[PDB]
This record gives C-alpha cells, sequence and structure tokens, in this order.
RNA sequence: UCGGAGAGAGGCUCGGUGAAAUAGACAUGUCUGUGAAGAUGCGGACUACCUGCACCUGGACAGAAAGACCCUAUGAAGCU
RNA sequence: CGGUAGGGGAGCGUUCCGUGUUAGGGAGAAACGCGUGCGUGAGCCGCGUUGGACGAAGCGGAAGCGAGAAUGUCGGCUUGAGUAACGCAAACAUUGGUGAGAAUCCAAUGCCCCGAAAACCUAAGGGUUCCUCCGCAAGGUUCGUCCACGGAGGGUGAGU
RNA sequence: GGCCAGUGAGACGAUGGGGGAUAAGCUUCAUCGUCGAGAGGGAAACAGCCCGGAUCACCAGCUAAGGCCCCUAAAUGACC
RNA sequence: AGGGUGAAAAGAACCCCCAUCGGGGAGUGAAAUAGAACAUGAAACCGUAAGCUCUCAAGCAGUGGGAGGGGGACCAGACC
RNA sequence: UCAAACGAGGAAAGGCUUACGGUGGAUACCUAGGCACCCAGAGACGAGGAAGGGCGUAUUAAUCGACGAAAUGCUUCGGG
RNA sequence: AAGGUCACGGCGAGACGAGCCGUUUAUCAUUACGAUAGGUGUCAAGUGGAAGUGCAGUGAUGUAUGCAGCUGAGGCAUCCUAACAGACCCACAGACUUGAAC
C-alpha cells in the first residue's frame, strides 16, 4: 500500500480491443503527468482519448480527492486488462457463420506523488526502530 | 546522485568480503581448514569444482614444436591436455583444460600417402558444391587448418569443445607472439611420432 | 519502378485526378486558406502557380485558357483584376504550405494552404 | 490526510566508530578438532571421517540411539604429518562414535512405465538410514609412512 | 496455407512486443511534435 | 518467337473495425545412415547470433473428408 | 518377487444413509489454496490477513462412485493475428454550421452517375420500418452529433 | 477334476525341406532361441544377433558379451 | 439458454473529472477489496510488479551432477 | 606506455518461480422448481356453449394471473 | 561530448525499414564548394501552326500576323515559397592477468 502514496482509478469496459490499449498503455508508463498530457493531446490512436479522458479524471481525482500537484506526479503501474466480449453471429459465403467478437477492455491506471522526506545522510543507525518504522517509507535494497 | 550507486556499490562489495570467503588453490594444501570442516560436506560427495578453480588467468600455456611430427598423434596428445585429463581436477562438464600454441605449423609430417591422397573436402547447403581439396593443397595455401582440423574432431563438439577450441593456438611461422604465462613445453607420451 | 516520373498522382484515377485538380484549386482561388492533405497541397501547388501566372499577362488567350481550366465563371475574372496588382514582383511562389494536425479517422497527414 | 512532516526532535548522529564498528562485524572461532582423518568401511560403502561430523549410513538392523560405537574397521588413518596407508586394517584401530537417533531419507519414487503397452507403477522407498556423530580416532600408532 | 499447429506464448509475446514496440517509436515523435508544438515561433499548425 | 510499357481494383505502409479453416506441447537446420523399408525429434559429421517484414511454395507423407477406385460384410438399396 | 491379453487377493477416495439433533464449528464448517510431515500408492494429517454455516473420525451399508483420449459432448478461452477482408473501379472536394469530439450529420457551391432508371405510382409480401423530440448501452463490416437501432408521443379519414 | 478367462493375424535367426529362380525382411511346414510380453550392456543409431533375466535403495566392489589413441571408461601394453 | 448483493436497499446525500457511461472521495452496512456485470470464484486465457538467467545456439524441452547468484532463516552442513 | 591472454560487471524481448489483478463460472452451501412411491379420491366437462384461444376490462406504461360489455368483478347464505 | 535517430525538403534509392542528397544572410573576389524540392525566367525538346483581326471565297475553307500557340518529367539561372520550430538516444578512460623497457 506503500503508506498513502498513490491514487487507484478503474475503468468502465469501454468498447474498443484491449491490444491496441495496451501499445498506448505501454507507452505513457512512467511518464509523469505533463509529458502524458502532451504526448496523449498529440497520439494519433483512437484507443488515446478514453486514456487520456482517464488520466485526466485521474489527476483530477488526485488533486481533488487528495490535495497533490499535477506536475509532481508520475504514472506508477497503468494496468490494462480484459474485459467482457460480446459475439457477433455473422453470416459468410458457402452458408457459414464467423462469430465475430466485439471486445472491451478494464483499464486501471495507479498515479503517484512524491512525498518525501530527504534525509540528510545515509549512515545506517540501529537503534529505536519505532522510528525507523516511521523514517523509513519508500526506499530501496531492504537489508534484514 | 553517483554516491548512490557508488557508495552502496562498495557497501555491496564490502559486505560481500565479509559475509563471503575466499577460495584457496590446489597447491601445497591440505584437507580443510577448520572453518571449512564447520561449511559443508565437500568430501563423501565427488569435488566439483567453483569459479576460482578454473580460471583462465593462472591456466597452463604449452608450446610444442610441430616440425617433423606426425599429424593424428600430436593432435591427439593435444587433444589430451586441451580437455585437461592430465589434471587430477579433472571434470568433463567444465573447461579444466590449458592453452597450447602449436608453432611450425607448416612442416607437420604425415606416414605413408597422406600428402597426395587425403582430402579436406567441404560444402556449402547447396548441391554441386563439394570443394575438391587435397593436403598438399592446405599446406601449400593455408597449413595453420590443418591441425585445426585435425584436433577439432578430437574435442567434444558440443558448447564446451566449442569453449575449449579457442584454447588452440596454431602459427605457421617459426615464432608466435604470446608472451603470456612463459609458456612451458609439452609433456610428452608418445614413442612412436 | 519510378525513375524520374514527376507526375504527382494521387489515390485517384486520371479523370478523377483532373477534376479533383480543378476543382480543388478553383475552391482555393475562391477562399484563399484551405485545408488539404499534403499530396493535395502539392499538387495544388503546381497547378494554383499556373494559374497564377497564366492570369498574369492578361490577353484574351490566357483568359480562355485560364476559363477554360476553371471550374466557376465569376472567378477567372475576379482573378487577373486582382494578381497583377497583387502579385506583380513576386516572380513565383505564391503559397505556403502550413501543416496541421493528422485528421481523425484516417491520421491523415493534413495541410493547409495560403496564398503568399 | 497530508504527507506527513518533518519530525523536529533535533538529533544528534553519533560518529564515534566505535559502537558500530563493533556491532556489525561477528567474531566466530572455528573449533579445533585435531589434525586426524580416517575412511572407514561401513556396510560396503567407505566414508572420509574426521572427529565431529553428523554422517549417514545404512545400519538400522539394531542400534539402540544414543549409543557409543566403536568402528574398528579402519583403513588409511592419517594426520597432518603422516598418514597410514592400510594394509587392509590398520591394527588396534577404534573410531569412536555416537550412533544417533534412526532416520528416513528422501522419498525416491519408483514409478516405472514401459510403453503403450499399458503398465504403470507408482511405488515409493524410504531407506532406513542412520545419522552418526563422530568422537574421535584412536588406536593408529603403528607402521608411519610419511613422505 | 492452412497452419499446421498454433504458437507459444513464448513465440506469441515476441511477436505482439514487437508489435507494441512498434507502437513505442512512434511517440517519441509526437512528443517531438509537442514539444515543437509549444511556445517558440513555428511556421505551421495554424 | 520473346517479351515490353502504361491505366485502374487488390497487394506494401499508416489510422479504425476485425475473422476463418487448422492446432498434443513445440527450444520446429542440411547431408548421410538407421528405423513400420520416404526422420527438425535416433546416430555421425558439417552448417547456423536473435528476431521481424515482403514475396515463392519444395517438405511438414500440409488442410479438407472415417478413399467415390480395390477387397471384406452370411451389410443396405435400385434394376433384371 | 520383468511382464501384454488375462485371473486371483488386499486397500484408498467420493456423495448419501445408521450411530447422528455425533464429536467439533461466526473463538471460522464445507470450499479454494498451501506443505522442510507421513504412506507401497490410491491418499491422510497439519497450516492459511481468502471465504462464511455446516459437519468429521471409528464401526457398517448403497451407488448416476474415480477421466487423457470415443473425427466424444456442453460452456469458457486461445492459435493463426492485429493477418485476410471492409461487399464493383458513379467520385467526390472545399467552405460554413451543430458538438466535448466531424472525411462520414446538416447547409451552400461546383464536380460526377442513372435517366425503358439507380425516377414516380400501385399488386404481393413485410407489419409500424412512416413523422416530431430525446439517446448513442448493443447493431451500422470505420466513425458518427446520424439511422430502417433504443425510448415517449402521434399518424392510415372513401356512396364514386 | 470344479468355477473361470483370453488366444486361434505372428515375426526374425540356426538346422531339415517343399513352392520360387536353393531370388526376396518371400510363402508353407518340423525342432529350437529371442521378440511378442524383456528392461540393461555390446551392436554408431537400430524388436527378433551375443551376454543377460530389472523388488528397491548405495556418490559400493568383482565380472559375461565386447573393448583399452581422442571424441567416450579402461594398455600410444609386451613379444613374434 | 440465462438462478442466489445484503439480515434489512438501508441501492451511494453532497464535492471533483464529466455529454453520457464510468471512476475517486464522503455516507449506509458487520463486510463497498457485498456496488447493482453485485454471494464462495478454481483451471485454461490475458496481464503487471519482484528475484535469477538467455542474443555462436540444434532442443519431446526433462532428469542426474551443479558453476555463479538471490531469499528468508535455526538444528546456521539444512530449505526454496 | 606498448604487446599478448581471458571475457567477467551491468546489459533486451522473453524463460522459470512468486505475489497481486481481470474474463471465466468448476467446487462448496442452498432454493424459488422438479422426479418417484404409499394411502385414499377423481378421471368429472360440453348446445344451460366445453377443453383451448383471440380481443378487452383497473385512475394512469408493457407482461402474467383473475375476470367477460354485469369484465382487475356481481347476488344470497355461512366463517372471520 | 564525438556520432547517430526523429522531424523537415526530396531522390536517378525504394513494398516498409533502408540507403543517398540537402536542412538558409543557402558567398564576397581573381578562377571548381552554401540551390534540396516546387514555382518562375530562358534553352534543348514534342505536337505542330493557337485565339483575335484583316484579306480571298456564296459558303465549306485557305492565307498574313506566326518554326507562332500550348506542353517544359530534361539543362542552366533565380532565394519567391517550404527547408522553421524542435526533440531524443549515446556520456563521465573503458574489468581481471603476465612480459618489456622507461
Amino acid at each position: 500500500p506503500g503508506k498513502c502514496d498513490e491514487i487507484t482509478t478503474r475503468g468502465y469496459s469501454i468498447s474498443m480491443s484491449v491490444d491496441k490499449a495496451r501499445r498506448v498503455i505501454d507507452q505513457i508508463r512512467g511518464r509523469s503527468y505533463a509529458e502524458t498530457l502532451m504526448i496523449l493531446e498529440l497520439m494519433p490512436y483512437r484507443a488515446c482519448y478514453p486514456i487520456f479522458k482517464l488520466i485526466y479524471s485521474a489527476a483530477a481525482n488526485a488533486s481533488h480527492n487528495k490535495q497533490f500537484n499535477k506536475a509532481n506526479l508520475i504514472i506508477s503501474k497503468a494496468e490494462v486488462n480484459k474485459g467482457i466480449t460480446l459475439k457477433k453471429v455473422k453470416p459468410r459465403a458457402r452458408g457459414r457463420s464467423y462469430m465475430i467478437k466485439r471486445p472491451t477492455c478494464h483499464i486501471t491506471i495507479v498515479l503517484r506523488d512524491i512525498t518525501h522526506f530527504d534525509s540528510y545522510d545515509k549512515f545506517l543507525e540501529s537503534l529505536t526502530p519505532k522510528k525507523l518504522i516511521a523514517l523509513l517509507g519508500l526506499m530501496s535494497t531492504g537489508r534484514r | 546522485s553517483t554516491k548512490c550507486t557508488e557508495e552502496w556499490r562498495q557497501l555491496k562489495e564490502a559486505v560481500k568480503k565479509e559475509f563471503a570467503i575466499p577460495h584457496v588453490p590446489l597447491d601445497q594444501r591440505w584437507m580443510f581448514t577448520l572453518e571449512e570442516a564447520t561449511g559443508p560436506d565437500i568430501w563423501n560427495t565427488t569435488w566439483y569444482p567453483k569459479s576460482a578453480d578454473h580460471v583462465p588467468t593462472d591456466k597452463k600455456w604449452y608450446v610444442v614444436d610441430a616440425t617433423d611430427l606426425i599429424l593424428g598423434r600430436m593432435a591427439s596428445t593435444i587433444a589430451i591436455h586441451i580437455r585437461g585429463k592430465n589434471l587430477a581436477s579433472y571434470t568433463p562438464s567444465v573447461d579444466m583444460g590449458a592453452f597450447v600454441i602449436v608453432v611450425n605449423a607448416d612442416k607437420v609430417a604425415v606416414s605413408g600417402k597422406k600428402r597426395t591422397q587425403k582430402l579436406y573436402r567441404r560444402h556449402s547447403g547447396r548441391p554441386g558444391g563439394l570443394k575438391e581439396e587435397t593436403f598438399d593443397q592446405l599446406q601449400k595455401r593455408i597449413p595453420e587448418r590443418i591441425i585445426e582440423h585435425a584436433v577439432r574432431g578430437m574435442l567434444p563438439k558440443g558448447r564446451l569443445g566449442r569453449y575449449l577450441f579457442n584454447h588452440l593456438k596454431v602459427y605457421k611461422g617459426a615464432e608466435h607472439p604470446h608472451q603470456a604465462q612463459q609458456p612451458i613445453d609439452l609433456p610428452l607420451r608418445d614413442k612412436r611420432i | 519502378m519510378k525513375h524520374g516520373r514527376k507526375i504527382h498522382r494521387l489515390s485517384r484515377p486520371a479523370d478523377q485526378r483532373r477534376a479533383l485538380l480543378r476543382g480543388l484549386t478553383t475552391q482555393l482561388l475562391k477562399h484563399g486558406r484551405i485545408k488539404t492533405t499534403r499530396a493535395k497541397a502539392s499538387a495544388m501547388r503546381k497547378y494554383v502557380d499556373k494559374m497564377i501566372t497564366l492570369a498574369k499577362e492578361g490577353s484574351l488567350h490566357k483568359r480562355r485558357q485560364a476559363l477554360g481550366f476553371i471550374y466557376e465563371k465569376q472567378i477567372v475574372h475576379a482573378l487577373f483584376a486582382e494578381v497583377p496588382e497583387r502579385y506583380g514582383d513576386r516572380n513565383g511562389g505564391y503559397t505556403r504550405i502550413i501543416r496541421t494536425l493528422p485528421r481523425r479517422g484516417d491520421n491523415a497527414p493534413m495541410a493547409y494552404i495560403e496564398l503568399v | 490526510v497530508l504527507p506527513d512532516d518533518f519530525q523536529a526532535p533535533e538529533p544528534g548522529t553519533p560518529e564515534y566508530n566505535d559502537i558500530i564498528n563493533q556491532f556489525l562485524p561477528k567474531k566466530g572461532p572455528p573449533p579445533p578438532r585435531e589434525e586426524i582423518f580416517a575412511v572407514v568401511v561401513i556396510g560396503s560403502r567407505q566414508y572420509i571421517v574426521i572427529p565431529g561430523r553428523w554422517i549417514y549410513t545404512q545400519r538400522l538392523k539394531g542400534a539402540t540411539v544414543n549409543d557409543k560405537i566403536v568402528l574398528n574397521k579402519v583403513l588409511l588413518v592419517g594426520t597432518k604429518a603422516s598418514t597410514y596407508i592400510g594394509t587392509p586394517i590398520v591394527t588396534n584401530a577404534a573410531v569412536h562414535a555416537v550412533v544417533e537417533e534412526q532416520l528416513l531419507d528422501d522419498k525416491v519414487i519408483v514409478f516405472k512405465y514401459k510403453k503403450k503397452k499399458n503398465y504403470r507403477r507408482n511405488i515409493g522407498h524410504r531407506q532406513p538410514i542412520t545419522r552418526i556423530k563422530i568422537t574421535g580416532i584412536t588406536g593408529y600408532e603403528d607402521y608411519p609412512a610419511s613422505t | 496455407a492452412v497452419p499446421k499447429k498454433r504458437t507459444s506464448i513464448y513465440k506469441k509475446r515476441i511477436r505482439k512486443n514487437i508489435w507494441k514496440k512498434k507502437g513505442y517509436w512512434a511517440a517519441l515523435k509526437a512528443f517531438s511534435l509537442a514539444k515543437s508544438l509549444s511556445t517558440g515561433n513555428s511556421k505551421s499548425f495554424f
């Protein structure tokens, strides 16, 4: 859970295919809200616009539910899953019939502010662990 | 912050020095240090070499002089050192061998009628490309492919004989450009050459 | 192979391409600034430079060839009363190929033609 | 709901480096056993035996737990300087050992199948093994063969 | 013409990720166009 | 003979929508030999960095479809 | 003490029933997932920040009783694959308008097509598809603000 | 004898023959061995050829057939 | 062919994104990861994050040995 | 400084393992609905218009049930 | 950082990627480079005498202006238009070991 850092926004099963939503969602991973704001303004995809709608309604969410800024805010994971697929019995010649599936997505985009401490030096102190819980909230290479 | 990668890297190297232990070589060595008898049971299982046992820095270097030496028995006695079957550390899954250097590839002897009747033919994928090519034609043309074709069929042609194929250093001249580990001459056990 | 075939053919057959050229340069001379695709933009650029310099020398033969090329009647006679007063001393280069965003539905590279 | 804060107790970091450099490294000495070594013959197979080692072997015919058992079938007993090459057994030899609690080793799934001739057999085997701890080797002071 | 068998998860994730990496290559171009669309004298985008 | 050029609709690229037959799993080379007597899968050698795109179809005894031809059934049926 | 076709002996599991309104169980049953455990194995036992009300063992019985095969069968989801195709080669283009969003809806101007029709009316058939407003979940082989689509209301007047 | 099954398509190798062309991994018999229903080792691979009969474990030893230059375990062993 | 949110609709007042659909706070509830596609939700299937590792490599993808590396550990030799 | 030897260390899709998700509705617990016996009973109805339907009836959508221009119901006698 | 990639204007290159040539005070002067594509101005070149007028003819038509008129995928000249505005990748002595002289 990261101790109250991220903002998770889900999405409806929108009426488009999952894979093109996954190339346009694998583009904007890791980049902050300004770069995705200018790229998804100009990306030449039809899957671009509900993704930009969910980023916009995700950072406006992050500014109204929480109280953050739209500049120190990077996209955390932005996972796109499968949805419900409709079945369309479409006839074709020599008396055949083909199932044409209408696919839907399931977009869940997580946003991530930097709410940091930015400690002065690195040097380890193996004392007062009930302060070591609070001083270390998000770091790397956890030993013991 | 370069000090994150540099200083935490040197802390990881520091605890690499503190936790882990070096691996002692097998020279004037007894059974165990008193730390080793507390560690794993490396006695009753078969000894398997670690990474500090097959370092290519401290491998042996051998120089034969192929003047008036017959080809195939020289290739077998180069093979028996190129594997590592003259060492008691021989495991056939790792590269325990030794680098060899063969000078004077232009003057390799053969017995009988090899020089005019033994063919080093080759072929690409398409038909009608089988290249007629005899022993005197390579020995006139490129002699250091002779011995290199003799010992390549002596080594296990998988992923590991291909690795110890590069240990072979054959040169047609009278002088080799290597001064790597002061290459001691190769010991022979072949009374018929 | 297309070595040195400097005609710029569109995604349309020959006579339909001619009608696209005449109609789009006609309404280009009507409105001045126009939204095309870029292939249509350069294809307008050659022919509309031919139509500016065609009625630059306002004779009857140039006016009759120029009326023969352009569709609308009252736009050729609004042209030679305008191009020597405006596009004298320019000596070529009567347009500008300001590009814009691609078109929603095709990703068509979309351009925008001036008169300058 | 906010970023939490900087906390202000005004701490001072102890950079004396005589407490953390005492805490982080560990001083653990190995126990010096002695300079001796034998090769015992148990069942059929031979074991490298040094004084103090949790070996596994075969005997579950009968041997009580925590028993003090001499393994007198010794060949090639060896010190740091000299070894004693055993014409078959070194005489009056005694590897003192502690036969500990008996064990069953890991499962060896003996499953046999031939081919389309429809035959398959899942059986298993738990070998009745015995772990032995070694006390010390003695009775070995005849015919030295140092080089 | 008719496929003899099917592909693995292996080869399919390779080909689909080459398709989506081919989608990755056409947005740093869009980042460059979106960056040149910003404040500056550029003779385009009326 | 003996092909050659040009115009469209496809094919190639981009944006949208988006199947199908098929499919034991496929980490799916060539020669040569062996084998239920025509092997990417077994053996020896040689050759091949990984992975796409566009064409061609020699093989996968390719896909179809419980061989219409041949034979068997103490089968069925039409006809004489 | 190898074993196919096959024959015999001994067992595990499943759901229900007798004991059974059993022991146990919202202090977590069945399920589902887990094992440094035990068995010759079918399996048992134990642990679960998941789940929420049933239900063991032992001694016995009865089966719609055990799955990898039947070009089995019924649902779900893959491969081919983001590939073929997008339903004539009458042909559209621009400027405005509406909107959150317009190649596609509307308006205008040119261009182009049928014109013994690709025009208008009636027989059959269909049955509300006709008209205003609203909507864009599904359908339209793309989009859509549009629709023969969805919702509400209306509409078919005979002495000839 | 009682109860109760399968099987009744065999294949190759040696010997004894017939059919053939003393041709076939051919066909039919008679005795035997293997496979079928047989694992392992030798035979490069390879049902029937040789050794050999797999209850299971061991990071135990000795051997049969067959081998002791290298790939690949053991002799670049000795003497004619 | 399509059953089962709760015990009770107590079915989400109000704020933001916004044309809707939907989403996030807040509120109801014991449970909102019981939100109307709503009860336990398994496999195939599609994904994302973490550890190790593949671009001179021939392989029914295993298994025996195990280089190097990572993780918790307590019978620290063990386990994955 | 030069020459020679080795190719580590971080290096990509992906492979494995683990964790968390989405489609999916197997498993577990049910039921709102069925199946089969036993004991009785009934197999009646209809020109006094039947079984079965069509249309319609409520203050105001559609569907089902009840009802029939006396229509989402009526008269009388009993229960409550 | 050097060097690439995108974009940009295209090609005697090309299915797409590639490749190649440009990417502007786009010379100044005494003598080879800083014209990429389009337009323009001319020159090769193709068809071949245009419109309008006059003349001859009753009229079809012929004739002079007039190798004129259109075409200009090719050559040269010309900065008139577009080569603007950018963006991104790759950085920070290149592990370990021997020999030689300095």
